[PDB]
């Protein structure tokens, strides 16, 4: 075809991002893959006159697949993939009974890439012990990972799906990066049969989460207040802190009564008996906390942020919000920390996409370097969200279950 | 010669035109030398004469020995495209495989041997001025990589890599390491079968415009390379001499820490901490620093380690790496990495405080993480560790700590001092233990503070502090509960900050206070520590808050 011209356009210059170290086996996989890609005309060796660089890694079940971190490039191309060739996101999508995620990235290998943009897709396979200088390539065709690729292709993506959509008008199909999200209120065998049908449309033309997703079964995790026969002073204090915190998100919470309960200067171990009203308040708060937050609404113009807390014993908790503590969804996830953490990250990101058509920035409770070393080992998506490292303030841990 | 290899396109920076700098008038000596150097270069095709239509210029100078052309590409460099960094790192001897014979070839007039993009040559124009700038100068521009230009390093290396590409394919046995003008070649061929293969290369390089020195102007072991001393089946660091000095300047200590530090890649147990402490406080480079006893203590222990030489072994990609760590003092960790027991591939140290307070267990993990990345770089694989911490100490810490922490394949080795958490806080409040509601206020303006407590057994103390913050007070208030209290105590606070510190089980701090508090927590049999919101009228919070609110 003819190639859609692209631009960063102002005084954002392209990406100059260091290549994180890779294990021997990943490096090999990567040269094996990139020798083929060169063969097929998808990428070309480049010379030193290309100062740009984007990191690449390899990931896995039985075959290795190549993954490129276009996070910066995406950041610096924002105006083009968002405002100049946006893909609208359908609100309908979360409401569906079953959503199936399908990889379509192999499509982008058929469209070529604007010749004057190619320079920005530079990456480096590096070498063990820095012995050799490291093989430099760049993309000639639309790359998987860059949010520009589905921007371009949507014109094509639309023609391919036209009949399927015409014949299935209650099936909602959404494209995010390399994947297609396909939602129905069909019964599962039917939902599943329609997915095969959809695959075959694609097959002419060229083509943690278990199987499908179930967005209509996606209820938030309430902040939960222990029920208790018996109450100690400690227990009330824990309870007062835990509600006093909740007040600053949930409108309607009240603590007065329990503060009454804590009258003097007493021992923590000392038991203290539930009041008439004190009990009344408790259940009244319990009720508020079950229902989501009144007042909090998604602003598409602000970034989505995601916090995660290690709850111990294979459990994690999480919150998505735009302005701090004003939560838009809160949740939960259930063999080693980093693995578990990267699964949660993929889960939370997947939901985030279904709901808002955008990935959250993560606040990860882990040492940067641990994470950078280990994340690629279990990661299995084709996107990579943005992330920063953070120390979980120990109370927030406690206030979520 | 001038390689036939195709050129690399080059371009000025987007909003920029090439330089138009004025040629300062030169002396005749220099005029003469330049004319001389320039004709000869002209005659080998390195530069070509041009007219006065070419409107670009750079300055030329000559320094003495015998004469040398110095061009100043300050403007053209500031004005020329950026490029990719040459090498992303430097190989480590530990990562190298052993070799029977090695040969180090040097490429002659390297840059001048590689062509410059025709389109770019224009901008390299320079001018030999006439005596006292009466008449028009002689104008030349470059046909090859000029010396001092921003692009030369990179373009040379690519060129050389392209030129080697085939030869490597054709000779998978042999190995070549390209750095700058140098090539470093090695094989496990026997000296004559090797020497021949060198030749196929030298001719190979000539076939492409690159000349090298003749068949008996080339070194024999041990090779000196990037501060290392490389031998066929071993390596170590170029020789380290620690000066005997009755008086140490800042500079002297600076250079020593450098050498020791460099030394620590193979000599185990080098320590540099007490020497580095001397460097705190901005002092002149010539200022003499009195050695403390502990620095002196350290300097001799380093001398012992260094007295007899130590070497390291090369890597064998069939066997596993085993990495051992030892705690050699406060904040000081030392490691050695090997494949067969005690044939060390390399050695090293870690001594880094991340944040303000920390504990041995956290430190050990930081250390593991550092060595893990380091191994990916040098060997492409991570090791098996042999750590001085009980699996059960490690288990206890990770599960109950809120950060995700994960270390790969390891084992406990009993090489003391052992890593241990020195106190553990209780999980539930203690019956028959006194409860200290503690608090701290501080006037933000007088900076006086008040640190106090109230208890459920009636006690109340309220001390007065001077120049401190809110943070310090709520910490002084805890120190107090722990001093005045018994072997088991419950302590209630409104500071999340204080809780933070302490919940993390520190055993080391940058605060003197927190170190006092740690001492105390080590003495206790039991501690439980709880938090409540400030100013919410809580039983007991409210009472300390009153007592502590004057000022
Ligand atoms: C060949 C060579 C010589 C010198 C230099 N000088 C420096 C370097 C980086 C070299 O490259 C390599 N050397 C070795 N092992 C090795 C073994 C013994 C000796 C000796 N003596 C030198 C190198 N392995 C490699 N893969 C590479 Br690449």
């Amino acid at each position: 075809i003819e190639t859609v011209p692209v631009k960063l356009k102002p005084g954002m210059d392209g990406p100059k991002v260091k290549q994180w170290p890779l294990t021997e086996e990943k490096i090999k996989a990567l040269v094996e893959i990139c020798t083929e890609m060169e063969k097929e005309g998808k990428i070309s060796k480049i010379g030193p006159e290309n100062p740009y660089n984007t990191p690449v890694f390899a990931i896995k079940s039985t075959k290795w697949r190549k993954l490129v971190d276009f996070r910066e490039l995406n950041k610096r191309t924002q105006d083009f993939w968002e405002v100049q060739l946006g893909i609208p996101h359908p609100a309908g999508l979360k409401k569906k009974k079953s959503v199936t995620v399908l990889d379509v990235g192999d499509a982008y290998f058929s469209v070529p890439l604007d010749e004057d943009f190619r320079k920005y897709t530079a990456f480096t396979i590096p070498s063990i012990n820095n012995e050799t200088p490291g093989i430099r390539y760049q993309y000639n065709v639309l790359p998987q990972g860059w949010k520009g690729s589905p921007a371009i292709f949507q014109s094509s993506m639309t023609k391919i799906l036209e009949p399927f959509r015409k014949q299935n008008p209650d099936i909602v199909i959404y494209q995010y990066m390399d994947d297609l999200y396909v939602g129905s209120d069909l019964e599962i065998g039917q939902h599943r049969t329609k997915i095969e049908e959809l695959r075959q449309h694609l097959l002419r033309w060229g083509l943690w989460m278990g199987y499908e997703l179930h967005p209509d079964k996606w209820t938030v995790q309430p902040i939960v207040l222990p029920e208790k026969d018996s109450w100690t002073v400690n227990d009330i204090q824990k309870l007062v802190g835990k509600l006093n915190w909740a007040s600053q998100i949930y409108p309607g919470i009240k603590v007065r009564q329990l503060c009454k309960l804590l009258r003097g200067t007493k021992a923590l171990t000392e038991v203290i008996p539930l009041t008439e009203e004190a009990e009344l308040e408790l259940a009244e708060n319990r009720e508020i906390l079950k229902e989501p937050v009144h007042g909090v609404y998604y602003d598409p113009s602000k970034d989505l942020i995601a916090e995660i807390q290690k709850q111990g014993q294979g459990q994690w908790t999480y919150q998505i919000y735009q302005e701090p503590f004003k939560n838009l969804k809160t949740g939960k996830y259930a063999t080693n920390d980093v693995k578990q953490l990267t699964e949660a990250v993929q889960k939370i990101t997947t939901e985030s996409i279904v709901i808002w058509g955008k990935t959250p920035k993560f606040k990860l409770p882990i040492q940067k370097e641990t994470w950078e070393t280990w994340w690629t080992e279990y990661w299995q998506a084709t996107w990579i969200p943005e992330w920063e490292f953070v120390n979980t303030p120990p109370l927030v841990k406690l206030w979520y279950q | 010669p001038i390689s036939p290899i195709e050129t690399v396109p080059v371009k000025l920076k987007p909003g920029m035109d090439g330089p138009k700098v004025k040629q300062w008038p030169l002396t005749e000596e220099k005029i003469k030398a330049l004319v001389e150097i320039c004709t000869e270069m002209e005659k080998e095709g390195k530069i070509s004469k041009i007219g006065p239509e070419n409107p670009y210029n750079t300055p030329v100078f000559a320094i003495k020995t015998k004469w040398r052309k110095l061009v100043d590409f300050r403007e053209l460099n500031k004005r020329t495209q950026d490029f990719w960094e040459v090498q992303l790192g430097i190989p480590h001897p530990a990562g190298l495989k052993k070799k029977k014979s090695v040969t180090v070839l040097d490429v002659g007039d390297a840059y001048f041997s590689v062509p410059l993009d025709e389109d770019f040559r224009k901008y390299t124009a320079f001018t030999i001025p006439s005596i006292n700038n009466e008449t028009p100068g002689i104008r030349y521009q470059y046909n090859v990589l000029p010396q001092g230009w921003k692009g030369s390093p990179a373009i040379f290396q690519s060129s050389m890599t392209k030129i080697l590409e085939p030869f490597r394919k054709q000779n998978p046995d042999i190995v070549i390491y390209q750095y700058m003008d140098d090539l470093y070649v090695g094989s496990d061929l026997e000296i004559g079968q090797h020497r021949t293969k060198i030749e196929e290369l030298r001719q190979h390089l000539l076939r492409w415009g690159l000349t090298t020195p003749d068949k008996k102007h080339q070194k024999e072991p041990p090779f000196l390379w990037m501060g290392y001393e490389l031998h066929p089946d071993k390596w170590t660091v170029q020789p380290i001499v620690l000066p005997e000095k009755d008086s140490w300047t800042v500079n002297d200590i600076q250079k020593l820490v450098g050498k020791l530090n460099w030394a620590s890649q193979i000599y185990p147990g080098i320590k540099v901490r007490q020497l580095c402490k001397l460097l705190r406080g901005t002092k002149a480079l010539t200022e003499v620093i009195p050695l403390t006893e502990e620095a002196e203590l350290e300097l001799a222990e380093n001398r012992e380690i260094l007295k007899e030489p130590v070497h390291g072994v090369y890597y064998d990609p069939s066997k596993d790496l085993i990495a051992e760590i030892q705690k050699q003092g406060q904040g000081q960790w030392t490691y050695q990495i090997y494949q067969e027991p005690f044939k060390n591939l390399k050695t090293g140290k870690y001594a880094r405080m991340r944040g303000a307070h920390t504990n041995d267990v956290k430190q050990l993990t930081e250390a593991v993480q550092k060595i893990t990345t380091e191994s990916i770089v040098i060997w492409g694989k991570t090791p098996k560790f042999k750590l001085p911490i009980q699996k059960e100490t490690w288990e206890t810490w990770w599960t109950e700590y809120w950060q995700a922490t994960w270390i790969p394949e390891w084992e406990f080795v009993n090489t003391p001092p052992l890593v241990k958490l020195w106190y553990q806080l209780e999980k539930e409040p203690i019956v028959g233990a006194e409860t200290f509601y503690v608090d701290g206020a501080a006037n933000r303006e007088t900076k006086l503070g008040k640190a106090g407590y109230v208890t459920n057994r009636g006690r109340q103390k309220v001390v007065t502090l001077t120049d401190t913050t809110n943070q310090k007070t709520e910490l002084q208030a805890i120190y107090l509960a722990l001093q005045d209290s018994g072997l088991e105590v419950n302590i209630v606070t409104d500071s999340q900050y204080a809780l933070g510190i302490i919940q993390a089980q520190p055993d080391q701090s940058e605060s003197e206070l927190v170190n006092q508090i740690i001492e105390q927590l080590i003495k206790k049999e039991k501690v439980y520590l709880a938090w409540v919101p400030a100013h919410k009228g809580i039983g007991g919070n409210e009472q300390v808050d009153k007592l502590v609110s004057a000022g």
